[PDB]
């Protein structure tokens, strides 16, 4: 039961700026790890998976990097639509924890 | 020839754990499947589980899936089946039996059987 | 999940006559997943009916199945002293594999 | 291309068990593997297990062990969760997910769109 | 250049039965860099020195990527056979080029287990040299018609490479890249710096 | 007064190729249909001299190079060649004299496991000469920081390893093989034939 | 002229590890291959592994897989052996070989003085 | 896995004597072997390799021969120093498994 820790859980920023978000594990996870964003109210959509690899029709602009125990996404621009809660998710080691999640909000 | 040679009659106590196996020679073991019966002196048979040799697929049944495993060697083309939680119901004749091939067409049943062993369970 | 039930539980005949198994399944299943295995007393059993009318090899011709739908049986249509044994039936299907109680020929 | 259906809203009282459907249209169905995760109201989201029916291995959280079961039939394209022996903390949102063996059989690349399943008396 | 990051590093490799082919042609391809994928690797070579790989040109190139176990890469080679070389990818007897294989153990391993490379278990008939089969029709073993169903003498025919760093060499998963050079009458591109 | 060729063809291990053997013959009468009992497909490509006339011929001074190779490089033994055996390993001069023999030797030199004492140069900074041994071990360095005597980045091992089984193709069983390098002098014949 | 020198006598609890050292002076260390046999309290010899530190190429026996490691020290010309997890029947006497490349790499050619392993309480 | 045999487990012979020790392989191990002798308490020596050549300094009193699944062990004139038990040894494929161990003795 590898515990994934989010940091931090309040985080809000402004529209055109740059955004980046850390990750921390409990032990080694290799290179397996996962990013899903959940709109308040719908479904979630996998963002990222192996911390690299970018899934397929989500738009260009997000990132990810990491190697072990350190894990960073970054948005480059922020959109209307990137407004909502982001997680993390091992799969390495059965057992395969979620993370605490991050509130995204407009600075008013 | 295809023949299925079983190991020898054991006696063990409550509690403990059993392991029997059966060697096959003479026909393609590549392709084979073994499953194992009990039967005790005077009883009906009753179905325990199968294994195939190639995948290592197991199925077991409903009563016994808790205390039974399948193992195979293909090194050795040998099946092993273990029983633990030993109890005093638990004497009976164990059987590994397998259907028939040609490296080509395997026969459609179980049709070669070995010769059995006999297993007690005292105190 | 799949039950076949065996009658009669006994049987009493003289050879040179033709003897009648039945075991009576409670459900569908198919004819290419069911055998029929035969044991003298003590000893291991061999495959005698397999695809519900095809025999193996070594069989003798006394037998010939009879495979009906959800009913399978077997007249032995010759006796030898040989077939005077106990006699049991399993079916193969998907469900968890069965025997039946077994038929005792005198 | 690939639409994923759940039931509708459940209630159950705490001394029973309950079953919920998940339905999977388009893309092939050799080389899926389904997955399913509860969101409490007042909580992240957590994980349950993972099964693969084309190959027979399932798992699920040391937790649940002995009180979920997961189980798939390959023509009906259909996926099952059954959970045993409710409590009153039990009541949640129920996301049906699937993986993909070009991607990994352990991400969720596809969501449904949830079921709530509620306990009360 | 010539694009071998994407062939070499790549984050994940395809399964062994559908592997990949990359078409490579017509560029500046320096093999200097390859020998430095790992300590120790394998880099056999047929039927070209692979010293003299640097000035050669080839009017195409060709490149296979996979995964298989590490006591079974032996199998990729001419004339030889096995399980891998003739159910999943046979390599003609006249053949001429290299291939390179190296340990991955931190990049292909899961505690829990890896369920994404798979390797064909059950055919009726082996492979000609260059030929790919991605069918996953049940395989019928014995002679009854199965129709599609899971039971005895009729498999699953693909298995899984169930990786995980816990074990012996001979099991860890090795990542394999085969080149397949050759010439015809077209002229070469394909030359070294 | 008959030459010792059996002792150079009938050798329990042969010589490493980079390591190769050198054999001195003189004064003694060389007869070479012995040699033709040896094993049926054995190549005989003779440079400067037709194979068949060996024997009425007075040669000066005789040498005998034995090594162990691949089934496929036993073309890059010939003058003028180019390769990894024919640079590093062993080099011949364009007008080299004498004969070449190599004969397939799978059931000697073969192992299940794998035979490993057979070795090969792979890198060098310069060509060989023509007929020159160099055993040394250093590491070599390909690039720019100096090794330091540390087999790391861009610092190799300049020697493999012909680890020879019984089930490898045929061109990559091992072959022996024996290079005579006969030659005409001011000094009479030592060497004659019948 | 290359002799060998092992360690001291050792004795552990039966669920414990043992390192053995063997220390090899004179040649040149680059050519040589390390063998490692086990003889039993009465019967005969056993074979363990090999290793080839110029070629970095080890290959253990059948059942010593995933229990036994063979390593080699350049700067210190040294050779080792980790058995790990050890039982009761693993009790023996531990000799430390050389295979020269000239020679042959798998054939023993100088042998160390050896060294006892008791397992017991 | 390759079983190997010697015979005679035990022999009785007198100084001057001729002997000859008879290994056996269960499959064929092309020319490879080897021999050992090791005297009681002792480590091991090598004494023949690939079956026919002889290890630097061993005495020439030694002489073995053999092509395949057939092997044996001479000494042409038996002395003081040769009472000991000899091992055989294959290095065809892995697993190399050794003799059973022939033990040479005095005749009184």
């Amino acid at each position: 039961d590898i515990q994934m820790t989010q940091s931090p859980s309040t985080l809000s920023a402004s529209v055109g700026d740059r955004v980046t978000i850390t990750c921390r594990a409990s032990q080694s996870i290799s290179s397996w790890l996962a990013w899903y964003q959940q709109k308040p109210g719908k479904a979630p959509k996998l963002l990222i998976y192996k911390a690299s690899s970018l899934e397929s029709g989500v738009p260009s602009r997000f990132s990810g990097s990491g190697s072990g125990t350190e894990f960073t996404l970054t948005i480059s621009s922020l959109q209307p639509d990137d407004f909502a809660t982001y997680y993390c998710q091992q799969y390495n080691s059965y057992s395969h924890t979620f993370g605490q999640g991050t509130k995204l909000e407009i600075k008013r | 020839q295809m023949q299925l040679v079983q190991s020898g009659p054991e006696v063990k106590k409550p509690g403990t754990s059993v392991k029997v196996s059966c060697k096959a020679s003479g026909f393609t073991f590549s392709s084979s499947a073994v499953q194992w019966v009990r039967q005790a002196r005077g009883q009906h048979l009753e179905w325990i589980g199968w294994i195939v040799v190639g995948s290592g697929n197991t199925n077991y049944a409903q009563k016994f899936q808790e205390r039974v495993t399948l193992t195979r060697d293909m090194s050795t083309r040998t099946a092993y089946m273990e029983l633990s939680s030993l109890r005093s119901e638990d004497t009976a004749v164990y059987y590994c039996a397998a259907p028939n091939c040609n490296s080509t067409t395997c026969h459609d049943g179980f049709d070669i059987w070995g010769q059995g062993t006999v297993v007690t369970v005292s105190s | 999940e799949i039950v076949l039930t065996q009658s009669p539980g006994t049987l009493s005949l003289s050879p040179g006559e033709r003897a009648t198994l039945s075991c009576r399944a409670s459900q569908s299943v198919r004819s290419s997943y069911l055998g029929w295995y035969q044991q003298k007393p003590g000893q291991a059993p061999r495959l005698l009916i397999y695809g519900a009318s095809s025999r193996a090899t070594g069989i003798p011709d006394r037998f010939s199945g009879s495979g009906s739908g959800t009913d399978f049986t077997l007249t032995i249509s010759r006796l030898e002293s040989e077939d005077f044994a106990v006699y049991y039936c399993q079916q193969y299907d998907n469900s968890p594999w069965t025997f039946g109680q077994g038929t005792k020929v005198e | 291309q690939v639409q994923l259906v759940q039931s509708g809203a459940e209630v159950k009282k705490p001394g029973s068990s309950v079953k919920v459907s998940c339905k999977a249209s388009g893309g092939t169905f050799s080389s899926y593997s389904f997955i399913w995760v509860r969101q409490a109201p007042g909580q992240g989201l957590e994980w349950m297990g993972r099964i693969i029916p084309i190959l027979g291995i399932a798992n699920y959280a040391q937790k649940f062990q002995g009180r979920v079961t997961i189980t798939a039939d390959k023509s009906t394209t259909t996926a099952y969760m059954e959970l045993s022996s409710l409590r009153s903390e039990d009541t949640a949102v129920y996301y049906c997910a699937r993986g993909t063996e070009y991607g990994d059989y352990d991400v969720s690349h596809d969501w449904g769109q949830g079921t709530l399943v509620t306990v009360s008396s | 250049l010539c694009p071998f990051d994407e062939v070499f590093n790549a984050t994940r490799f395809a399964s062994v039965y559908a592997w990949n082919r990359k078409r490579i042609s017509n560029c500046v391809a320096d093999y200097s860099v390859l020998y430095n994928l790992a300590p120790f690797f394998t880099f056999k070579c047929y039927g070209v020195s692979p010293t003299k790989l640097n000035d050669l040109c080839f009017t195409n190139v060709y490149a296979d990527s996979f995964v298989i176990r590490g006591d079974e890469v032996r199998q990729i080679a001419p004339g030889q056979t096995g399980n891998i070389a003739d159910y999943n990818y046979k390599l003609p007897d006249d053949f001429t080029g290299c291939v390179i294989a190296w340990n991955s153990n931190k990049l292909d391993s899961k505690v829990s287990g890896n369920y994404n490379y798979l390797y064909r278990l059950f055919r009726k008939s082996n492979l000609k040299p260059f030929e790919r089969d991605i069918s996953t029709e049940i395989y019928q073993a014995g002679n009854k018609p199965c129709n599609g169903v899971a039971g005895f003498n009729c498999y699953f025919p693909l298995r899984s490479y169930s990786f995980r760093p816990t074990y012996g060499v001979g099991h860890q998963p090795y990542r394999v890249v085969v080149l397949s050079f050759e010439l015809l009458h077209a002229p070469a591109t394909v030359c070294g710096p």
